[PDB]
This record gives structure tokens, C-alpha cells and sequence, in this order.
């Protein structure tokens, strides 16, 4: 038993969105099964949205009521959902799963689909050089980060590399937060003291992978020794 | 992680009564850079010009508004090389320039 | 319309602890029907107990169960560290259910001083009209800090978003990254912009700050 | 107890104001004093005294700051190192003046 969500990436809001959810491997014909859909806003927890049982029977929560519908269709085995009067606020992750009874509640979960609501575009990323202003303190190890702007929708990677094309493990990864219609997000990494004062090369090359474009800006080094 | 300034070369040799010890008498030979920056500097010693690869022993760079470092290095010499005439040069390297002072004990 | 609070919202366990959640019901439910929820960041939520007494397939044993009506507590006998995910609680006899809000397990460490470093807006950036200061914490515990920016001896309010990392894997310490948004002109009208932070292992808070110009 | 050596060195002959070094090693124990004398005359400012370093032997250096006219002048110039109660003293001058 397993599931598969599908629909657009990116809707505009106070627009008509709608998902699809794949099952195959059973029929809703026996009492007891049904389907849910369950969303996750990021940093919050799950929310309810509506249940449907066998025989055409359908229950909707009140907080949302008179907003969601639900439909199903036997011979192509999904369940189609529509969402109206689409709201930023109300961005979240999408999941459906199945009910093997009564008391057995979603026992098997698909794998979700994020569906993005902004009014904006798709732009491609844009990245800023960052430059450490640190002074009276060297420590144990300078940061040294990358600021990559204006990005959606939020699915970035980024490696590290030195100027001779070499291999980083930065693995610090800081998750977007949405300020002003868009997603913002930072990205660090920490180099050894002694590594610095060593080599010629004095910038390295900030890498992001992101389908939008594959504009990679290199920060320069100060220096310190 | 404000100024940089071309390392200056300094060298030191003993004077006429500055030999001791049991024959034949040895001295040292002493070459500073001062308010260099940055950090890395090479020093290496040329005698008649052969490069030097024994005898010399150079101290860690030490810290003495742009940071300033000095660096201290210190070469053993015989009395008699002195004694003919040898030209002593001390070789700084620093960021890809090269500086060379020229010493002898002619006047 | 069934209220379901956790609490604790944030706890610290060791492995090979036992661990107890606590979930509580703004009324009583029927025949008790009650279930529990296992999440982890990524991946897809999986069902753990249903009926808040009966197992499902391809669960362990540990998981145990226990209580009735308003209360009810979730026992894990040893503690793993694939473990420390966010667990919700939620009740089935409701139609329409509703959902908790879910309390998070972290491993209990000891206190780490954390590093504070402030990068000055690029001059680039400058020229598209929006400045950017970031505050970045690296390698602190607990989770909860203070994080305050101050500019020209004004606190600023409302206008710091706040983002935090997960707890590292092999580190088990945490980070977060604070930005600083203001205005070109606005910040043309400013010298010095410092964050202060504040940890529970420091004596005195550490203040870091630059000079416009200079960087 | 090995009493130190005192050595002092000289600016080129040839051309360099520049500094006097005073040195003395293979001493024992690691404290010592070092000073300065002009013609015979104690010296209140103008020099300093680096820490000690080792080499069980140590190094002590001193610098003395000086003017390129006066050390031509025939000035007499004096380390004075004093250790384990002894006091040594060495004179130097200009070969070429
Ligand atoms: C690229 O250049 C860097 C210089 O910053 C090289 O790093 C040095 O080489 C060793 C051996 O790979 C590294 O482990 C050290 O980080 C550096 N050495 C010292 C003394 O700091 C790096 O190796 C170069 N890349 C390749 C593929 O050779």
C-alpha cells in the first residue's frame, strides 16, 4: 500500500488550486476505509482539513466550512481536492493517507507535494558576497557565509569550493523564512585558521543548484595570517 | 576574517672586536624586518652568491593602526671568510618581491 | 471541537531514558479513541499505536501506552537516537478530527559557548536599495537564546524574522542566523549596528559591532 | 652557574638610524638583567628589553635605539649584563670610525 500526491508547484493567490491523490493496491468499497487530507504549515503543526468515507459520505471541519470540496472519482482510484481563496498564510505541505478500518487511522502515508502560495514569480536566486567584518578576536576559526536572495521556489543546495576546485564539508544548512512575498535564506561555512594563511587563493566560489538558473558568485577573502 | 607596506631589510654584522672563543673564532649575523605586513616573509642568506643551507637559525615572527610583525634571524660565520673580503646578503621574499642588502667590511 | 495541548513543548532526554508525553483533551473522548503519531523532518509522518492501547504492523514493542478519558501519557522504554522526532498525539472519534500541537525530543548535552560573528552589508547590495546584517550563533545549548539587535542605542522591534537550525547529527548542537532589515537611506542615517547575544554559560553578554566605512 | 656571553653588534660599515643588539647566552638560571651605558653615563630611555627565550640554556636580547651621527662620533657604548652577583662589561666602536 502506498500513495502518491501530485499538482502544482507554484498557484497565485485568491486563485482555484487543485491536488490529486494517487493510490492504487485497494478499492474504497468495505466500511470502515477513507481518505484525509492533512497539511503541515513549516514550523507548525498538522491541520485537519476534511474526511471522506465510503457511500459518498463526507465530513468538513467548521473553522473551514463552507470552503473545501471534495470529490471522488472510482474509475480513475483519486480523490480530487479543490482549495479557493488561496491566502500566503496558508502554504503548506499536503498529504493524504488511507484508513484500514475503524480503529487503524491513516496507517500508510504517501509522500506529499509543496504547494506554494506567493504572489510573485519564479525569478532565479540572487546571490550577495559576504564580507567579515570581525576585528580583536581571531579565535579559534573564522565564518565565512553566502547570501542567496530571492529564490522560489525554496529548494537550494549548496557545496563549497576553494579556487584550485577543491572539496568542502560545510553541511551548514539554515532553513528559508518567508519575508516580503519571498524566501530568504543564509548560508555558512567554517575553514581552518591555519589553511588560510597558507595558499595564494584569496576567494572562494558560493555554488547553488537551483532550476531557475546556474549563477554561481564568488566571495573574496581578506586575509589575515 | 587595512594597509600593506613593503618589508624593510636590516643588517647587522660584528664589529672588529667582536670574534671569541678558541681558533678559529666564529660571530653571528644578525638580519631584522621591521613593520612588514603581511605576515609571511622568506629570509635566506647568500655568501659570495651560494645560497646558505646550514648554520643559520631564524626565529618565529612575533607581533611588535595596521598590525606590524618582525622577524629575527640569526647565521653562524667564520673569522677567516670575513677576513677575505666576503659579501654577506641577506634575501627577503615578500609576496612575490625580492629585497637584497649587500654588506662587507670594507669601509 | 476537541483542544489538544502538549506539554512539554521542548524536552531533553538521554538515550537509554525513558521518556514520557503528556497530551491533553479539552473534553472526554469516546471509547477512548486516541492515536499517536510518529514524524521526522522530511519524511512522512507514520502511525505508531492506534486506539492508544493496540500496536500497528512493523512497530517495535517499546512503544507503550497507557490512561483514559482527559489523560493520557505515552511511555518509550530505551531510547534511541533515531527516536528524537516530534510525536503528535491525535483522537479519531471527533469527525471532524483535530490535531495537537506536538512536542520535540532533543539529547541532552552540556553547555557550549557560542560563536558570534556580524557581516556588514556588501557594497553590491547597497546599490540595489536593501541592506542586509546578518547575526549568526554557532554551537550553543540549550536551544533558547536571546537574540537583540541594537543600532545607535536603539532596540529594534518588529522587524527581526529569526531562523534555527536543526539539531546537528553528529554535533548535537544547534544554530540559528538572525537578519537585520532596514532601509538604504535609513541605514545611511546610522554608524555602529551590533547584535547582542545572551547563553546561559556566558558571565557577560558579548557584544560585536563595526564602524561603517571601514569594511 | 656558567657566566653568559656578551656580544654586541655593529651597523654595516657600508651604510645602514639603526639599533643595537646585545646578547647573551648559554646563562643559567632564566633571569638576568641587561642594560646600557653611553660614554660611561647611565641610560634612562630609548631602550627595551625583549622577553627570554630558550634555546637547558636561554636567550636574552636587547635593543638600544640610537642615532646614525652620534654613533660615528666615537661614543662609547657598554652592555652591561649582570648575573650570579658578576657584572661584565664590553666595549665596541666603529671599525671604520
Ligand atoms: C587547493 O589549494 C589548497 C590551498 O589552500 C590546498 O590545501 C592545502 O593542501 C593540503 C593537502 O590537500 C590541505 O589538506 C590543506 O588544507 C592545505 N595545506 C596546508 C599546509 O594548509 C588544497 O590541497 C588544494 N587542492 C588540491 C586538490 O590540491
Amino acid at each position: 500500500v502506498t500513495l502518491k500526491e501530485s499538482g502544482p508547484t507554484l498557484v497565485k493567490p485568491t486563485q482555484t488550486l487543485t491536488l490529486t491523490c494517487t493510490f492504487s493496491g485497494f478499492s474504497l468499497t468495505t466500511t470502515g476505509e477513507g481518505v484525509g487530507w492533512i497539511r503541515q504549515p513549516p514550523g507548525k503543526a498538522l491541520e485537519f482539513l476534511a474526511f471522506i468515507y465510503w457511500n459518498d459520505a463526507k465530513r468538513y471541519n467548521p473553522s473551514l466550512q463552507s470552503r473545501l470540496t471534495i470529490t471522488k472519482d472510482a474509475s480513475k482510484k483519486q480523490v480530487v481536492l479543490t482549495l479557493t481563496n488561496l491566502d500566503p498564510v496558508d502554504t503548506a505541505t499536503y498529504y493524504c493517507a488511507r484508513t484500514s478500518g475503524w480503529d487503524i487511522e491513516f496507517e500508510y502515508w504517501g509522500q506529499g507535494t509543496l504547494v506554494t502560495v506567493s504572489s510573485g514569480s519564479a525569478s532565479a536566486p540572487t546571490l550577495f558576497p559576504l564580507v567579515s567584518c570581525e576585528n580583536s578576536s581571531p579565535s579559534s576559526t573564522v565564518a565565512v557565509g553566502c547570501l542567496a536572495q530571492d529564490f522560489l521556489p525554496d529548494s537550494i543546495t549548496f557545496s563549497w569550493k576553494y579556487k584550485n576546485n577543491s572539496d568542502i564539508s560545510s553541511t551548514r544548512g539554515f532553513p528559508s523564512v518567508l519575508r516580503g512575498g519571498k524566501y530568504a535564506a543564509t548560508s555558512q561555512v567554517l575553514l581552518p585558521s591555519k589553511d588560510v594563511m597558507q595558499g595564494t587563493d584569496e576567494h572562494v566560489v558560493c555554488k547553488v543548484q537551483h532550476p531557475n538558473g546556474n549563477k554561481e558568485k564568488d566571495v573574496p577573502l581578506p586575509v589575515v595570517i | 576574517g587595512v594597509a600593506e607596506m613593503n618589508p624593510n631589510v636590516n643588517v647587522f654584522v660584528p664589529p672588529r672586536d667582536g670574534f671569541s672563543g678558541p681558533a678559529p673564532r666564529k660571530s653571528k649575523l644578525i638580519c631584522e624586518a621591521t613593520n612588514f605586513t603581511p605576515k609571511p616573509i622568506t629570509v635566506s642568506w647568500l655568501k659570495d652568491g651560494k645560497l646558505v643551507e646550514s648554520g643559520f637559525t631564524t626565529d618565529p615572527v612575533t607581533i611588535e593602526t595596521p598590525q606590524t610583525y618582525k622577524v629575527i634571524s640569526t647565521l653562524t660565520i667564520s673569522e677567516i671568510d670575513w677576513l677575505n673580503l666576503n659579501v654577506y646578503t641577506c634575501r627577503v621574499d615578500h609576496r612575490g618581491l625580492t629585497f637584497l642588502k649587500n654588506v662587507s667590511s670594507t669601509c | 471541537e476537541i483542544v489538544l495541548t502538549q506539554s512539554p513543548g521542548t524536552l531533553s532526554l538521554s538515550p537509554g531514558e525513558r521518556a514520557t508525553l503528556s497530551c491533553r483533551a479539552s473534553e472526554t473522548v469516546s471509547n477512548d479513541k486516541v492515536a499517536w503519531y510518529q514524524q521526522k523532518p522530511g519524511q512522512a509522518p507514520r502511525l505508531l499505536i492506534y486506539g492508544a492501547s493496540s500496536r500497528a504492523t512493523g512497530i517495535p514493542d517499546r512503544f507503550s501506552g497507557s490512561g483514559s478519558g482527559t489523560d493520557f501519557t505515552l511511555s518509550i522504554s530505551g531510547l534511541e537516537p533515531e527516536d528524537f522526532v516530534v510525536y503528535y498525539c491525535q483522537q479519531y472519534a471527533s469527525s471532524p478530527r483535530t490535531f495537537g500541537q506536538g512536542t520535540k525530543v532533543e539529547i541532552k548535552r552540556t553547555v557550549a559557548a557560542p560563536s558570534v560573528f556580524i557581516f556588514p552589508p556588501s557594497d553590491e547590495q547597497l546599490k540595489s536599495g536593501t541592506a542586509s546584517v546578518v547575526c549568526l550563533l554557532n554551537n550553543f545549548y540549550p536551544r533558547e537564546a536571546k537574540v537583540q539587535w541594537k543600532v545607535d542605542n536603539a532596540l529594534q522591534s518588529g522587524n527581526s524574522q529569526e531562523s534555527v537550525t536543526e539539531q546537528d547529527s553528529k554535533d548535537s548542537t544547534y544554530s540559528l542566523s538572525s537578519t537585520l532589515t532596514l532601509s538604504k537611506a535609513d541605514y545611511e542615517k546610522h554608524k555602529v549596528y551590533a547584535c547582542e547575544v545572551t547563553h546561559q554559560g556566558l558571565s557577560s553578554p558579548v557584544t560585536k559591532s563595526f564602524n561603517r566605512g571601514e569594511c
